[PDB]
């Protein structure tokens, strides 16, 4: 299992801290997520879980 | 190349190329682009705009087929060959017909 | 064959043409339906 | 007072997954072959090194 | 100029056509075997090989 | 904002962007006060191997010469011909032809 | 592995020719991509057991809907982006008593040779309080007041019908060989035949000269294994594997080759 | 009034190459090219017919 | 921009305004036009004949046609022995490479 | 004028057994007529009588 890290919390790279569509609630934490877990393709699954996911307003 | 393009009934343009290198065989001692105004006599030849050209053979024949198995509905092991105003040759390699030529489904 | 002057009829209204054009009919490749051949040397283009 | 830092370098491309060329060391080979003997009306063809 | 006259090809569906000798200038004929035809709705022949 | 007594040359509004973002190229520079800061989503459209319908060459005509060969070529476009000896050495030569030539080897 | 279809036993004589039949009209493809993403939707109307169904409107993949009757222009409407989400629903702007009958929504994919259709019964009433949409047990029946619109739903959100990948060019047939005593999964590959034309032969020269598949295989749909000059050492478990991963076709035929009479 | 293609016993159409790499199905397939007109214009022979219904 | 993939539109930034336009407004030439084949995001896969620069053009919402232009010697890699016309009906099969038509890499 | 023969009747070439509107009545007699009698210019006047027929819809 792959675990991401925003420098205080070790949330997994399939569980974002603003689940889901983290940008459309808060942009800057997604930016810090990018700058932190640039090294992770599990973070690319996290952005898959943050962009190509089903938010609270859309069922795609 | 040559490229001739038509357009569909739903306004969908489609090109068509066949590999042919057009060359202009330039005529006389002038090697140019197009007909100018200050010109001189040149006996050339071209296809006239008359329609009544005399007895030129293009082979037209019997229709080969249009294989239309799209309308052959599978009614749970039953092939309802839908015709829809046509004359369908069917080659049923099974029971209930061997071959035939129908107008009704 | 292939030289400018292969196509040979007696009068311009005579259609009895002796000619050697070397049509070796190729096999159309796979599933495509056409008739490829060995290519025909047209003498009458480079007559000019 | 406006200055500007400029930095660049070179790396690989995504072309390198298919587009490349092997510099390669080649020495002594494997003498493999095939022969057909028509032994007594029997065409037997074998292939070995 | 000549005319390379190519008549309409003669697909013998589930059968082997044979050569019709026609006294034509530079006449040439061949029946190709194992062809596959196709059209709008898939194969032009119900025949297979 | 209201700023007391600074003309248009003395003032400078710069709308800092942290929501609305039209992406660009890394030939155009970064922030004027930042070091490393990344955002990483891949690009589409990879490349794959394929095999294409290249043309076949045009068959020319040949005959014997006295321990030589006469060969008349007709090209459709300029193409390379070549030849070699299958003995102890190739002595292979390569040329291009554009028009219809008799070449004797 | 694969879904098996026919398992058979074949006993043949040494020095003869084995023919392990493996043919498929649904794996036929050609060395061209001539409308290999060509799909068609069409709606047909029928009227009971004693009437003939009639084509109303159709649409090709990557194209716009075509109406067959000039009267029906701007009257029969499909969603122009039907191929993005698989929403092939048909809107009739105003219905009448003559519109009653069974409408069929037909999908056809020329590449996988797939066809799927759904039926809806249209019944046109005069009272709006009788207007309902219900399921009769095998099809939706729409009850609509006269002059009201009827949106006949045809939704199939499967990826094969929408413009997702479907550029696979990976029809593949494998001939596999499982020698006696060796268990499966470590089975030796004998032959790979790819839809694009590329071929892979395996083994020492001793085997490659006697094992072949006809050169026009995908043109004629014949992937039969031909074994010339049967030897006792040629016996074993041969397998034909047909794979269309995008449309989910995984079939195999297995032949137990025995050398006897 | 030269109703010239009523008697055209048919070929149910196809195009061998519309361009685009692969094949297609349309009667925009030209059959032959006439070029020998010394002025330089071209007479091209498409398989569809124009003008007359 | 709504975490969706509406294929009819785009965006383009003009003076703090991200403005949108129509998908089908895209017309590219080198000196001769090209083929619009693969269009998503940043990326246009396109087949194009010979030229010496490149200009991509489109039009705005006010019907303002803009064009990017770069002087770049474009030539194809020659494939096979031929210097041919295009792909014919009858050729042979030689391996080459093409940018794949996948959605997301 | 000249007489086209369909191996049963030696009719006039522009006067077939299908006066008027030759192909327009049925296509198959024109099919058989192009099959057998293609050697005749009088049959090409009959082809006119199938092509430039001037039928009841035309004023000539
Ligand atoms: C054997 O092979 C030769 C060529 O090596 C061939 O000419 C001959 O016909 C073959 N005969 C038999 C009986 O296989
Ligand atoms: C499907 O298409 C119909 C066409 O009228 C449209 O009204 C309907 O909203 C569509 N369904 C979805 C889920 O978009």
């Amino acid at each position: 299992p792959v675990m991401c890290l925003l420098a205080n919390t070790t949330f997994p790279c399939s569980q974002p801290p603003c689940t889901p569509c983290c940008y459309e609630k808060e942009p800057e934490e997604t930016l810090r997520m990018l700058e932190d877990n640039v090294m992770r393709p599990g973070y690319y699954q996290l952005l898959q879980a943050s962009l190509t996911c089903s938010p609270h307003r859309q069922r795609r | 190349t040559l490229t001739v393009g038509f357009t569909d009934g739903r306004k969908i343009s489609h090109s068509c190329t066949h590999p042919f290198h057009h060359d202009p065989p330039v005529i006389g001692r002038e090697k140019f682009h197009s007909r100018p105004q200050h010109g001189r006599e040149l006996p050339c030849s071209t296809y006239a705009q008359s329609t009544a050209a005399t007895a030129e053979e293009i082979e037209v024949h019997m229709p080969p087929d249009t294989p239309d198995r799209t309308l052959m509905s599978q009614q749970s092991g039953n092939v309802k060959i839908t015709v829809n105003s046509q004359t369908v040759r069917y080659k049923c390699n099974c029971g209930d017909s061997n071959e035939g030529l129908t107008t009704t489904d | 064959p292939g030289q400018f002057g292969d196509i040979q009829s007696r009068t311009p209204e005579s259609e009895d043409v002796y000619a050697n054009t070397q049509l070796v009919l190729q096999r159309p490749s796979a599933g495509t339906v056409h008739v490829p051949y060995s290519q025909a040397p047209s003498g009458f283009k480079y007559w000019l | 007072e406006n200055t500007q830092l400029s930095e660049a370098h070179v790396e690989k491309s995504e072309s390198c997954k298919t587009e490349f060329a092997s510099a390669y060391r080649a020495h002594t080979a494997s003498a493999s072959a095939k022969l057909r003997v028509l032994y007594q009306g029997n065409n037997v063809t074998v292939s070995a090194y | 100029e000549y005319k390379t006259v190519i008549p309409s090809p003669y697909v013998k569906c589930c059968g082997t056509a044979e050569c019709k000798d026609k006294s034509l200038p530079d006449y040439s004929c061949k029946v190709f075997t194992g062809v596959y035809p196709f059209m709008w709705g898939g194969a032009y022949c119900f025949c297979d090989t | 904002k209201v700023i007391n007594n600074c003309k248009v040359d003395q003032c400078h509004a710069a709308v800092t962007n942290h929501k609305k973002w039209q992406y660009n190229s890394p030939l155009v520079p970064r922030n004027a006060e930042l070091g490393d800061r990344k955002g990483k989503v891949h690009i589409p459209f990879p490349l794959a191997n394929v095999t294409c319908r290249v043309p076949k060459a045009r068959n020319p005509t040949v005959t014997y010469g006295k321990n030589q060969v006469i060969m008349l070529l007709y090209p459709d476009h300029p193409t390379l011909l070549s030849y070699r000896n299958m003995g102890e050495e190739p002595n292979y030569q390569e040329e291009w032809v554009t028009h219809k030539k008799e070449i004797r080897l | 592995s694969s879904s098996l279809v026919s398992e058979s036993v074949v006993s043949l004589a040494a020095g003869t020719q084995a023919v392990l039949r493996c043919q498929s009209p649904r794996m036929v493809w050609t060395q061209d991509r001539l409308h290999d993403r060509q799909r068609v939707v069409h709606w047909d109307l029928s009227g009971g057991p004693g009437s003939q169904r009639r084509r109303l409107v159709d649409m090709y993949s990557a194209g716009e809907q075509r109406v067959y009757e000039p009267r029906d222009r701007d009257r029969l409407l499909l969603s122009p982006s039907a191929f993005h989400d698989g929403n092939f629903s048909l809107l009739i702007r105003a219905v009448d008593r003559g519109d009653e009958g069974v409408y069929t929504c037909n999908l056809h994919h020329h590449y996988c040779h797939l066809d799927e259709s759904l039926a809806v019964r249209l019944e046109v009433t005069e009272d709006p309080l009788l207007s309902r949409a219900y399921w009769d047990g095998e099809k939706e029946v729409l009850v609509v007041a006269h002059g009201a619109p009827a949106l006949m739903t045809c939704i199939n959100r499967a990826h094969v019908w929408t413009d997702r990948h479907l550029e696979e060019a990976q029809q593949v047939v494998h001939w596999d060989r499982q020698l006696p005593g060796v268990s499966h999964d470590r089975a030796d590959r004998l032959l790979d035949l790819y839809a694009s034309g590329e071929r892979r032969a395996y083994g020492p020269p001793f085997l490659r000269d006697r094992v072949s598949v006809n050169t026009n295989a995908f043109a004629r749909g014949d992937f039969s294994l031909r074994i010339d000059e049967l030897e006792r050492a040629d016996e074993g478990i041969y397998s034909c594997h047909l794979h269309h991963h995008y449309c989910g076709l995984h079939e195999r035929r297995v032949f137990h080759l025995q050398v006897t009479e | 009034n030269f109703n010239v293609y009523k008697a055209i016993r048919p070929y149910l159409a196809h195009c061998p190459d519309c361009g685009e790499g692969h094949s297609c199905h349309s009667p925009v397939a030209l059959e032959r090219i006439r070029n020998e007109a010394t002025d330089g214009t071209l007479k091209i022979q498409v398989s569809l017919q124009i003008g007359i219904k | 921009t709504d975490d969706s993939h509406d294929w009819t539109k785009l965006r383009y930034m003009d003076n703090h305004m991200p403005a949108d336009a129509e998908r089908a407004r895209l017309f590219v030439r080198t000196s001769a036009p090209c083929t619009i084949t693969g269009t998503m995001g940043h990326f246009i896969l396109a087949r194009c004949p010979k030229g010496e620069t490149l200009t991509v053009g489109f039009t705005d919402g006010r019907k303002i046609s803009h064009s990017c232009t770069h002087p770049f010697h474009h030539d194809p890699p020659v494939i096979g022995r031929e210097k041919f016309h295009s792909r014919p009906q009858h050729g042979r099969e030689l391996p080459c490479s093409t940018y794949a038509q996948s959605t997301a890499a």
